Parts: structure tokens; C-alpha cells; sequence
């Protein structure tokens, strides 16, 4: 049970930059192996025994390493290199996974789009009552939404979900989605989403009256 | 002087087409011969079952008339060799092996009568010898017996049809020409001075025969272990260690089988009949054995494969080992006529497995079979007691089919004679010749 | 050379489920197989492996028969017998094909592994309702739609627009838990002139609960 | 007698000195052997990030796919005629004969010569192998060390000389038992006891095995797959094709010995007549790299291909003479680089032909030519080089189908026994005989 | 070992139909498959021989394609195309696998066979009627029972009773062939104080008709 | 090709009796083979390259032969013997089979053992009427079935179809069947089946009455 621990949990840096992760193992072994896992793949062998890229994989790449502490190198990074990497060893039974690197296309800042709706009319049809806000395309991932129904703070029955960095715009996008009962709904008229991120000081409001 | 070599390379490799035609006729009746032995050996083990089983009610009756029949036998060989071929008895190695040398003589008209019928008993009885080197032998003096009726005279002629009828005879008992062809080369041929041995000539010898071996004994091996799996290099070393343990244990079995002779003598001073007593002593010994732990007696051929596979435990393995460990010595060591090569696979495939087995365990990160370890060993007691791991290495994968071990096979028998060496020993075929060779002298 | 693996889904606390993986591409033999799985937002994790001849199977630290690989060389199949399952079950399981360089093996070929939800709940066919801008839609250069897939279990629903036919400017938020139910939303930006006068169409569908729905997003009243 | 008796109980006795010396020279030509493969690859490789760059303009190319095997084959005649003449050719005449001790062993000459020398003539894509060069590059590194550490003793110079050989031969085929049944076979001296140390050798080969493995692993150089098998009712027909190699045998050495002595006079021994004939075969093969490439290059790469029978009986007869030919005029012609490897490419297609013509001949022994082409891979050995037993050894040792051992000796010797009973000699004690020969005097 | 080829069956002259035939218990790779066929009556001839990588296929002197052996070796099974068949075609047709001794090769391990009939005739499923001893059944020691199978096509049919279990005793006439069906009726003798009082059922299939039927022989009340 | 006909193409002896059949070559052939076939059963490998008994083949079996007349012999044939042996060469191509020898089993008398069976009712249940009546073991083969319908001959409609010598008991099975139309059926009462066989001089008899 080698405790392998890969250094950066999450890293980010521009195309073309030279980018190293970490993997120390709590006791000794050698020959380690690392595997590259893009969104919605199963693992995928990139580096094998400290350092023999597999049969496919662009010489960008580079192993090293020894006994305790390895590394996995990528010369002049690309953005399909945007992935989860697992370095794995096998010197010591029982086998042992790292706990994963992930590399994120760093990108410039870009101000969220923020887009809100009212709660379907069929949804309605059903004592449900729930306003959707998204928040589309920004970055960094640090954004913050906050709800105000008739002009006041709001944080029951709120729940939100980002997106996983996307693969060619490398920006994130978030939805916001509040929910309600038809009649805690129907009394009240102003339903605004706030949306606070780095891109601007004062925050993004987008609201909607029933009225 | 270099006037000379430029003259004998222009000169190499010109054989007398009388001699070639002859390690020919030579090789073919090997081979019918080593058929019709094997062939009348089984015949043998076999109506010892039309027994057993016809008495299969009465216990005491079998383990009774399961003595008995392989004591009448054992005997029948002992005798047919005090009274008429002294020189048979044992491997039978030795002698070829120092005829070549011009150190013992080929009395063929004696020994193939003798060394046949002869061991047709010991074997065909149930005991622990090989029926491989007695041919090897029964070989030489065919490859003698023509050079005789033919009169060709020649020093090369005599060494060679010698040697071919040893390979050709090694040949067909395992259905192993590469290996009868290396060994002639690595052990049986004078150690120490070049010599007049056409090795095209045994080639010729050694095919007549493993085809004339063919003809009989088509569609079916000794041995069918299948394809093992393979062996990464992080799992290398583990076949060296192997290897020194071979190397270690192999002078002390060379020791005993020595010594354990020589304490055999003793019994019978010398007496025909404190011996053909002796004989089918061990002999009906043997035979009762073989119907309450067969895997004590006989060839042992028969468990290699099963051995192999890890269907024997890490128990009944140790007991298999020492159990023959012992009724090899007792019944080789006694001067019967049969050999100790074939057996010594058996103790070898038994003693890798059991290694095997620990390593499997002790690591399971190597992803081993303990199968790779039963064959980097089966000839390993080979390249140690024998000292010949070219010639064994070889004959593993003649009839083991795994060359995928080649490199294991090898780092082990080295590993194997590398201490061996180092620790006193030598080898096991050579010292019987030089104590039958001094013993020969220093006595007159 | 394909390692397809099934047998994964939908099972109650103290449960067993016997997952299958289908080898084809190459020689099943010779071949050392195994299992790995990933919880849900963690790691990978080794089960077990079993040698060609089934001669060897190893797990990991689990205890009796947690656990029980085996394999089918007749079928080219490896399975896998998880009895007695919990929580901690819940997971993408893969089968990989075994390999080695110097000797350090290394898990060589994986596959797109099943999932295992392990939970008491109960399926649920999902309710979608269409996300349309306000009456006071600032209809400017682009338009923002999107339609809500909620109350369904268990995972996953697949959302595209227009059948696929419209895949530039979606989005397909990661579903949320609560209540036993699960609940995403799906967004996709369009350019306003194409929108009120052509049909954006979301498609959700619920395998599970066997079901299939389109949801035509118009325009708020 | 009494000696004897002493020598007996004295057998197996090697210095330790000398084992653990096999050790570090075995190893050595490994990493050797390694390079020097590796090395030639790069180049053969490089030649390619030429001609596609100019693959639009044609002329451009075939120009290009000439002056590179040119100006390498150049330089490679060129540190061999002003550095290491004993090197050119094969390397193992020398070898097999500094062994009887008729040679020297000028290895800090020898060593840089042949090797960045064929690393030329074979990086260039000539028809000479890299084996045999290897074999010298070994016992050189053998040597090497007994004089950078003078452990004296005959038993010690024809030891670490002998293993340094088989290393070498073996990490080239990744075939250890070949690079053994090889030194004593033929290399060893052929009339007189020799202080050579098996053992010793073993060693040796393994130590470089392991090396070559260690920079080779999950890949062979040839993959044949296990072929069928073969009834003893179709025995005799291996036995003609073994006849055949057996009369061309001896032709093919007289060509190959003649043909070096016929390519003397274009250049009477004068280095610029020989550097420029040499990128002029060089620059020649380089070009038929690229317009039919099995007539070209180290030949292996077509074993596999003919061993199938994806060859046609044209693209045989068309692929053996037009190697009948470069082969000759690239070995013949003393460049750096040797004819072992190329005649394992010759056999295997004489051999398939064979094949094909049997398959249709007799369609009820079920044949497959595949079969064919392997008892003869090696019998175009068993006849010029006249070493069988290391041939169909090293066969075995790489294409895995001991199931045609039977059919493979089969020909292999009836191979000898016509290279025999019609002329014919060892090609490689011929060479040195008259190497031998052209010295005193 | 086994050898089970499918396939057979009605067709109608100038057809075409493609003959199973599925391998176990045996490396299918190193092995020369072959068929051969005899007619019903006649003897046996051979067909056709495919080796390992099917890189050699021949046949007997027939003309263009009127046979197409084949194999695929990732399914370990033999195959046979005919087409344009007639009457001559209607026979049993076997795969064998195919090695020798010597050296002059043999039909090893013949497999089942399966039939195909040459006819315009209609794949008729059979009716299988209990035969009962009559009412005046002198019950002595040995009671014989039986059950009739009429009016089907093509051959065959194959009827065991109590799934075999009853193996001793039983006996199946040749069909006789009578306005383009087939009838034949099987008997199986049995302890008398073995019958009323178990239960003797006689199963019929006719693979063709795709049918198999379960006839239970009850005395007649 | 070469044409392999093989001499008896039938032929009986009794048990323990020496047997012998011949197949001779219309050329030269080597090494022929013998296949055994026994009713329902595909061939099977019996003798090979003209004297290898198969692993199995009773040593009673031996082969022989050579060139242009080969054959097949039993030291003692036994009941279980009885099939249809096959010789076939390919010493040359294309392989050919021969004609087949028929083997058939000499034993003692053993009078049959009649049964009527009065129509089904399901086949009643459908315009038939079949009126099936077996003769279980008897031998010689020699057996004449004879119906009578109301104590009266009759011929029309009746099917025989005899079995092949039983492997074991050596013995013969024949059934005949008389079909009518339920009403043609229906109109008549005494249905007897009467078989005549060497073990009797008085044929046996049994019918069955509607009534
Ligand atoms: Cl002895
Ligand atoms: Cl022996
Ligand atoms: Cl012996
Ligand atoms: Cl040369
Ligand atoms: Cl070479
Ligand atoms: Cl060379």
C-alpha cells in the first residue's frame, strides 16, 4: 500500500510553457507509471517504468524520477494536454494510484454572461416553482451568485453546479438554480441573480419580475 | 608455421564419404535399437499391472507380487552384467566416455546383449534409473560393432563412429537431436586434446536415428508443459539464486551417489550373488513403491508434467524430492545397469517447482508461475552434478518447447556450475571415469 | 482491440451485482486481467486481477468474498461478484488488460468501465421544462435558452438540442443530488435572429427510466 | 593414463580472474552492440527526413537518395583505408584468425574504425549486415580489457578474445546459445586444443544479452509466428532443397571471392579510387533504397514478408539475384560491413520459392512455403559459411518453430554435404587463408 | 472436442444456403478443416479443405464457385456456401478437422452433420400422437409404448423419451416418405409396473420446422 | 482420381468368426484409412496409414494392405461390429473414399413381439386414423406383417419400414402402419395385425377391438 501523492491536486498554465507534476511515494519504489485521463475516457497508459512514453505519445512528454520522489514533465505544454494524470506504481504489492494532477489551459480573464429565467409555465403547473440563472463561459472558476427575491438576501433552497473547464474555450461556466413552491413563489415580484467575479468590482444583477 | 594453417583451412571440412555413409547406417540402427529398448521396457512396466491388478483383492497378495516381480527382474539385470559385462553396470557413460580416449575398451559382442536385456530388467522392473545414458552406450557400441564388420581402420573412423553412435543413441531416447549433438561436443569428447571426431558425421548419425524414432513413436512427446508464460527481466536474478542452490546441492549429490557406491560394495564384496540379492532387493523394492508412492519410483518422466503445472503441494513436492533423492542413489549407486540422466530432470523439474511456488507467494508483484522455475531447473541438476548446461539447457528446450525461458534456462545452469565450481565438485561423469580408470590400475 | 465491460447499474444497500467485461482485439490467454475503480469525483482504486489460468486471483485489503473476480477464457469475459454492497461501492468500474516493461507491471488497455450506484431510492423517469428568456428579454446579438431536466434517478440523463444538429454554444451542467433526486440543467447559446424564428429543440433522455422527451423552447408569452 | 586420472578430477577448473573479465567484456559489447544498431537506424532514419522533404521534385530525390549513401559509404572506405585496413569486409576472417594468433588485434584502431565506419556503410543502406562487424567489434572489446588490465595467460587472450566474439554475435540476433555453438563451431582454432573456456564465454553472452534486452525489450527482429508443421512423408523434400544450397554454395563463394579481387583493379589499392568506388556502390544502394528496397538494405525486413508468401514467384527470383548482386558487389568491394546477416535474407527466399513450387507440386502434403523458407534461412550458411549446427541454431534462436528441427537439420546438412562434394570451403577460412596467405610473401 | 455444424435444412433448386459448423474442445488454428457430404444411401465425398489462415482452399472437381469454404478462426467456426443447388446436393454434410499420421492425412474428428433436402416443397412441422396400449392391454411383465410422428419436411427428426433418461428399450423406424411427408413412429419398452405409474413422455424435434414438442403417453382412459 | 472400391459390398458372419473385407485402387495408393460407421452415428476414424489402430479401436481390428489391394480385417469379429466400414485414401490428390462394405451379425432365432395401437385420440381429432402396429426384436429380418380389418385382408394404405440391425442384440424391429380416414376408420370394428416369422409356424396375432 504505497501511499503515492501527487504534488499539485490542480494546476494551470499557458500553452507552450513548461509544465512538471509531482508524485512522492510514502515509502520506495521504482518504475513508476502515469496515466492520462481526458473528460468522459477511461484511463490512458502515457508514461511507463519512470520514463518510456507509450507508442503514440507526442515527445512533448517526459518521465523521471527515483525510488521516492518522480515526475512527469511536458516541455512546451499543448492545450490537449488539458487532462487528469495518475501516476501509478506496481514495485510493491498491492498496486497504488496517485491522487491525480489535474492541468487546466490557463486562460485570460473573461466576464461571465449571466442569463435568467422565470420558472416554466408547466413547471408552475405542479406547485414547483423553480428560477433558473446561469452563468456562462467566465474565468478564473472563482464566481460568486446570490439570489435576492423582492430586493433581499436569499440562500435557502439555492443550489449550484459548475462545469468542468472546457476543453477548447478553457472557461467555466456555472448555473445558479433556486427553488421554491409555487405559492412561496407566487408571493413575491422581484427575483434578482447577482453574479460576483474577478472581471468587475461591482457585481452582475440580472433579475425579472412577475409583475 | 603459419605455412601450415594456410594449407589446413583450404583443407577443412573434408569428411570420406566412407565414413559419412557409415555414421548413417550407424545412427539408423541406433535408433531401431533405442525404439525396441524404450518399446520393450514399457511392455514390461505394463504386464507388472496385468499382475498387481489381478491380485488387486488380496492386499498383502499385491504389495507381495509387487516385490517380487520387479526383485525377479532387478536381479535378472544384475546378473546378466557381474557374469558377462562388468563394464555395463551404472550410467554407462563413463566407459563410452573413456573409450574415446582409448582408456576402456568397446566389447560390444558383451555390453549390447549384456546393457540390453540387462537394464530391459532393471527398467522394466520399476527402478529409479534412466533408460537414456544406458543407450547412449548401447550407441558407441554400435557405432563400434560396424566399425569392426567393416574393418575401416582410422583413428578418425573409430572416435567417430564412436561418438556418433553416443549422440545418435542420446538422440532417440529423448527424441533430441540438438542435444546429442552438443553433448558429444561439451562432455563425452577428450577433454584435453583435439581430436579426430567429424562432427558432420555424427549430424548424419543423430538424424537416422531421431527419424528412425519418428517412425515409432510419431504424434506424442515425453513431455508437453504448453507454452509457460514469459519472464520480465525485474524477475531475472530470482532464476540466478535458483541457480546457486543448484550449484550448491550439486557436488553433495555427487558425493553421495559417489561414496553411496562405495558403501554398496560392502553388502556384497564383490559376490555375484550378494549383489544379484542386493538386486532385486532395491529392485522388488522399487517395484512395491511403485503402488503406494509411484512418484518415489520409476523413469519419474511421468511427474515432470504434473510437477510443472503445481499440482503437487509444497508438501507432497518435498517429499517427492527426497523420497527419490534417495531411491535414485540406492538404486544407481548400486551398480544396476541404468542411468542417472533422466532422473536427475525429474529431481530438477521437482526442485524448481517447489522454488517456483515460494516465489510466487513471497512476491506476487513478478506474476510468476512457478512452472518458468520447474524448467529453468530441470536441467540445472544437469549443470551441476553432470556439468554439462549446454548440453541440458538445450535438452530442456529440445523437449520443454519454451524458448521464451532461454535466458532463465541459461542464468540458471551457469549460476548453477558457476558453484558448483566454487565449492568443490566435479564432474559426475568425469570422476566415475577417472575412479574406473584408476581403480583400473593401482590394482596390479 | 476493444475491453468492453457491462454488467454495472442500480442496486440496494446488501445487494450483489456480477459485472462483465467483454475482451475482442486480441488474445484473451497470456493475459493477466484485472479491475479498477473510480468513485465519483476520486480516484482510481485496485480490486483485484486473475491470472490466465485463474491458477492466481488477488484483491485488495477487502475482506472474505467482498469481492470475486474470475474469468471465462472460453468467452474472452473477466467478471466480477461484489456481494454485500454499500455506499462506498458506488463507483465507475473498469477492467484493464495487464502488461509490463522491465517487469514492473502496468495496467495497459482500459475501458469505458461501468457504473455501480448503490442506494436505496427508487428509479424516477425525469420532468423537463423549457427555460425560455423573459417577457423582458433583452434580445441582443446572441440568445441564451436552456431547459431543466429535473426529479430523476439514478444517473444519467443525456441532454443534446436539435438532435445534436446544434452542438456549438451547449452546456450541460453536472446533475445535483437531493432528495433522492437528481436535478441538471442544460444551456445553449444561439444567435438571436436564429432563435424566435427557427425551433430549438432540447432532447432529454432517461435511460433508466426508459424514457425519452423533447422539449420545444418558446418564446414567454 | 595417470595424467588423464589428474586431469579428470581437474576439469571445470577456470580462474576467476578470467570468469568475472567475460563478465565485464560481454557486458561491454552489449552496450556496444546496442549503440551501434541504435546508431545505424538514426541514419537509415535521417535519409527519409531527406528524400520526403524533397518528395515533390523526383530527380531531387533519387538524386539525394544517392549522394547521402554516397558521402557516408565514402566515409565509411575512408577510416578504414587510412585507419584500420583490417577492418573492410566482414571482421570475423580477422577475428577467427588473430585467435590462432596470425592477426593482431589494433583494437584502439579497430574499434572507432569499424564501428563510426559501418556505422556509414550500413547507416547508408548498404547489403552487408552489422552482425559480423559486431563479432569484431566484441573480441576487440575483449582484448581491449586484457590489456588495460594485463592479465597474462594464453587461456586469458583466447578467452576474453573468444567471448568478446560471441557477446558480440549474440547481442547483435539477440541469440545467446548461437553465439556460443558459433566461437566453437567455427571461429574457434580448427586443428589444435585450445585454452578457450566455455564457461568463460557464457558469461560473456548473457552479459550482453541482458544488455541488448535492456534496450530491446517487447520486440524481436523477426516474427514469423508458429508455422505448421511438418509429416515425415514430405522429409526428402527438404533434403533437395538442401542440395541445391548445397552446389550454389560454393558458386556463390567463388563470385564472392573473385568479384573482391575484379573490384581491386578499379582502384589497385589506391584510397581514392576505393572512397570514391566505395559512396559509388554506396551512393547506388542508397538510390535502390527507394525504387526497391528489397534489393537493398540489411534484407532482414523481407524474411518476414517472404516467409508469408506474400512475395510472388517474380518478386522472389527478382528479389534473390538483385541481392545476388548488390550483396556481392557490397561485400566483395571491402567496405565495412559483413554477409552474415544478408545471407540469412538470401536463404529465406531461395527457400520460399522452394515452397511455392512444392505447395502446387504436391498440394496433398499440405505444405505451406512458409516452412520452406526457413529450413533454408540458414542454409545459405550451411554452404558458404559452412557453419550448420550455428545456423540452424540461430534460426531456431529467433523464428521459434522448433517443430521444423527435423526438416531444418535435414537441409543444413545435406547443404554441407554437397558444398562439400563439389568444391567449396569455409567463405570465412578461405578469406582468411588468403589473408593469410597474401601476408607472408 | 466437439464438432457441431448447423445450417442444413429445405431449399429450393437454384438456392443458395450456408452450412454451419461451430468447433470446441480444441485449438481451431493449426487445423485444416474440410467437409464432405454423403448422400443419403451412397456413400461418402469430399467437398472441399480450407487450411489455418485460409491462405489455401480447394475442392473437388466441381465447377466456379459452386462451393465457398471458409472459416472464420475468431469464432472457431467452419463454414460452406452453395449455391445454385440441386437434387444432387441432397445429402448429409459433415465438417471434419482434419490430420494424418505418416503423413498422408485423414478426417480426424468428424463432427454431427446436418441435412439439406433439394425440394420445392414447404419446412412442415410435424404432429406427434401418444401410442397408448388399448384399452384390452394384457399388462404383463414389459409394457411397450411409443408415439407417432407424421406428416413433416424435410429430414430428420430426433426422438429420445424422458430426455434420454430412457435409453434402453427404444426404437426409431426410418421415416418413410409418402406425398412429399415424412412418418415414422418410435417405440419404447418398459417395465409395466414402471409405466401408469411414472410418467413416459416422448420428445419429438424437427430443427427445419423449428419445433420441438413434448408428447405425454397416457393410458387410455 | 483414384477410385477406391471396396470389395463386399455387403456381407454376413457369425461372432467370434474371422471376417475380412477388401479395397482395392484403380491406381496406387499408400497408407489408406479406415472410417467405421454405425447406424445414426457420422464416421469414425478407425485404422490409419493401413494398420494404426485409433486409440480405442479394439485390438480385434486389424489393417493391411498395399499399393494397389489393401484391407481390413477382425480376428474374431464381435456383434458390435456390425457397421459400415469405409476405406479411403490420399496418397494422392483429392482424396477419395470407397464404396463401403456393410457388415452384418450372424445370430440364432429370436421371434418377434408384437403391439397394436388403436389411433390416437388427437389424430381422430383431425380426419386421421393410423393404426400403428410394431414387431420388436426378432431375427432372421425375414418377417411378414398382414392386416385385417374386420377379419378381412387389406393392403391399401399400409407402411412398413424396418430398422437396421441392432448394435448390441443383433436383433430387427419392424412397424407397420395402416392409415385410413376417421370415417373410413370408424365404420369397422376388428382391427388385427398378424406377423409371420420363421420362429412360428402359426402367425402371431393382435388386434384390438372399437367396441
Ligand atoms: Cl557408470
Ligand atoms: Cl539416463
Ligand atoms: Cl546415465
Ligand atoms: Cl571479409
Ligand atoms: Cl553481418
Ligand atoms: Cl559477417
Amino acid at each position: 500500500d504505497i501511499v503515492l501523492t501527487q504534488s499539485p491536486a490542480i494546476m494551470s498554465a499557458a500553452p507552450g510553457d513548461k509544465v512538471t507534476m509531482t508524485c512522492s511515494a510514502s515509502s520506495s519504489v521504482s518504475y513508476i507509471h502515469w496515466y492520462q485521463q481526458k473528460s468522459g475516457t477511461s484511463p490512458k497508459r502515457w508514461i511507463y517504468d519512470t520514463s518510456k512514453l507509450t507508442s503514440g505519445v507526442p515527445v512533448r512528454f517526459s518521465g523521471s524520477g527515483s525510488g521516492t520522489s518522480y515526475s512527469l514533465t511536458i516541455n512546451t505544454m499543448e492545450a490537449e494536454d488539458a487532462a487528469t494524470y495518475y501516476c501509478q506504481q506496481w514495485s510493491s504489492h498491492p498496486q497504488t494510484f496517485g491522487g491525480g494532477t489535474k492541468l487546466e489551459i490557463l486562460r485570460a480573464d473573461a466576464a461571465p454572461t449571466v442569463s435568467i429565467f422565470p420558472p416554466s409555465s408547466e413547471q408552475l403547473t405542479s406547485g414547483g416553482a423553480s428560477v433558473v440563472c446561469f452563468l456562462n463561459n467566465f474565468y478564473p472558476k472563482d464566481i460568486n451568485v446570490k439570489w435576492k427575491i423582492d430586493g433581499s438576501e436569499r440562500q435557502n433552497g439555492v443550489l449550484n453546479s459548475w462545469t468542468d473547464q472546457d476543453s477548447k474555450d478553457s472557461t467555466y461556466s456555472m448555473s445558479s438554480t433556486l427553488t421554491l413552491t409555487k405559492d412561496e413563489y407566487e408571493r413575491h415580484n422581484s427575483y434578482t441573480c447577482e453574479a460576483t467575479h474577478k472581471t468587475s468590482t461591482s457585481p452582475i444583477v440580472k433579475s425579472f419580475n412577475r409583475a | 608455421r603459419r605455412r601450415q594453417l594456410i594449407r589446413q583451412l583450404l583443407e577443412r571440412d573434408k569428411t570420406p564419404l566412407a565414413i559419412l555413409f557409415m555414421a548413417a547406417v550407424v545412427g539408423t540402427l541406433v535408433g531401431l535399437a533405442a525404439v525396441a529398448f524404450d518399446k520393450g521396457v514399457a511392455w514390461l512396466q505394463n504386464q507388472r499391472m496385468g499382475a498387481l491388478v489381478h491380485t488387486a483383492d488380496n492386499y498383502p497378495l499385491l504389495l507381495t507380487v509387487a516385490f517380487l516381480c520387479s526383485a525377479v527382474l532387478a536381479m535378472f539385470g544384475y546378473f546378466l552384467v557381474r557374469k558377462y559385462a562388468p563394464e555395463a553396470g551404472g550410467s554407462g557413460i563413463p566407459e563410452i566416455e573413456g573409450a574415446l580416449e582409448d582408456q576402456r575398451p568397446v566389447r560390444w559382442w558383451r555390453v549390447l546383449p549384456v546393457k540390453f536385456f540387462g537394464g530391459l530388467g532393471t527398467l522394466g522392473g520399476g527402478m529409479v534409473l534412466g533408460r537414456q545414458g544406458p543407450t547412449v552406450q548401447i550407441g558407441g557400441n554400435i557405432g563400434r560393432m560396424v566399425l569392426d564388420i567393416f574393418r575401416l581402420k582410422g583413428d578418425e573412423a573409430r572416435h567417430t563412429l564412436l561418438a556418433t553412435g553416443a549422440a545418435a543413441g542420446l538422440a532417440a531416447a529423448f527424441n533430441a537431436p540438438l542435444a546429442g549433438i552438443l553433448f558429444i561436443i561439451e562432455e563425452m569428447r577428450p577433454q584435453f586434446r583435439y581430436t579426430l571426431i567429424s562432427i558432420k558425421a555424427v549430424f548424419i548419425g543423430v538424424i537416422m536415428s531421431t527419424i528412425m524414432y519418428r517412425i515409432f513413436n510419431h504424434e506424442v512427446a515425453l513431455i508437453d508443459v504448453g507454452k509457460l508464460s514469459d519472464a520480465p527481466l525485474n524477475t531475472l536474478w530470482l532464476y540466478l539464486i535458483l541457480g546457486i542452490i543448484f550449484g550448491i546441492f550439486g557436488p553433495i549429490f555427487n558425493k553421495w551417489v559417489l561414496g553411496m557406491q562405495d558403501l554398496l560394495h560392502r553388502v556384497h564384496g564383490g559376490n555375484i550373488t550378494k549383489w544379484v540379492l542386493m538386486g532385486g532387493a532395491i529392485g522388488g523394492l522399487c517395484g512395491l513403491l511403485g503402488f503406494v508412492a509411484p512418484a518415489t519410483s520409476g523413469g519419474g518422466f511421468n511427474l515432470i508434467p504434473i510437477a510443472t503445472a503445481g499440482n503437487f503441494s509444497m508438501g507432497m513436492l518435498v517429499f517427492i524430492f527426497v523420497a527419490r533423492v534417495i531411491t535414485t542413489l540406492l538404486c544407481f549407486s548400486s551398480g544396476a545397469p541404468g542411468g542417472i540422466f533422466a532422473p536427475m530432470l525429474a529431481l530438477g523439474t521437482v526442485l524448481g517447482t517447489a522454488f517456483g511456488m515460494v516465489a510466487v507467494e513471497l512476491f506476487p508483484q513478478y506474476h510468476l508461475e512457478a512452472g518458468t522455475f520447474a524448467i529453468a531447473g530441470m536441467g540445472a541438476l544437469l549443470a551441476a552434478s553432470i556439468r554439462a548446461p549446454l548440453t541440458g539447457i538445450i535438452l530442456v528446450l529440445e523437449m520443454t518447447d519454451n524458448y521464451q525461458l532461454i535466458l532463465p534456462m541459461i542464468i540458471t545452469g551457469l549460476g548453477a556450475t558457476l558453484l558448483a565450481q566454487f565449492t568443490g565438485g566435479k564432474p559426475l561423469y568425469s570422476a566415475i571415469l577417472a575412479r574406473t580408470l584408476a581403480k583400473q590400475e593401482a590394482e596390479q | 482491440v476493444r475491453l468492453l465491460e457491462s454488467g454495472g447499474g442500480l442496486v440496494q444497500p446488501g445487494g450483489s451485482l456480477k459485472l462483465s467485461c467483454a475482451a475482442s482485439g486480441f488474445d484473451y490467454s497470456r493475459y493477466w486481467m484485472s479491475w479498477v475503480r473510480q468513485a465519483p469525483g476520486k480516484g482510481l482504486k485496485w480490486i483485484g486481477e486473475i491470472n490466465p489460468v485463474s491458477s492466481t486471483i488477488n484483491y485488495t485489503p477487502s475482506l472474505k468474498d467482498k469481492f470475486i473476480i474470475s474469468r471465462d477464457n472460453a468467452k474472452d469475459t473477466l467478471y466480477l461478484q461484489i456481494s454485500k454492497v454499500r455506499s462506498e461501492d458506488t463507483a465507475l468500474y473498469y477492467c484493464a488488460r495487464l502488461y509490463y516493461g522491465y517487469g514492473y507491471w502496468y495496467f495497459d488497455v482500459w475501458g469505458a468501465g461501468t457504473t455501480v450506484t448503490v442506494s436505496s431510492a427508487k428509479t424516477t423517469p425525469p420532468s423537463v421544462y423549457p427555460l425560455a428568456p423573459g417577457s423582458a428579454a433583452a434580445a441582443a446579438s446572441m440568445v441564451t435558452l436552456g431547459c431543466l431536466v429535473k426529479g430523476y434517478f439514478p444517473e444519467p440523463v443525456t441532454v443534446t438540442w436539435n438532435s445534436g444538429s446544434l452542438a456549438a454554444g451547449v452546456h450541460t451542467f453536472p446533475a445535483v443530488l437531493q432528495a433522492a433526486l437528481y436535478t441538471l440543467s442544460s444551456s445553449v447559446t444561439v444567435p438571436s435572429s436564429s432563435w424566435p424564428s427557427e425551433t430549438v429543440t432540447c432532447n432529454v433522455a432517461h435511460p433508466a427510466s426508459s424514457t425519452k422527451v423533447d422539449k420545444k423552447i418558446v418564446p414567454r408569452a
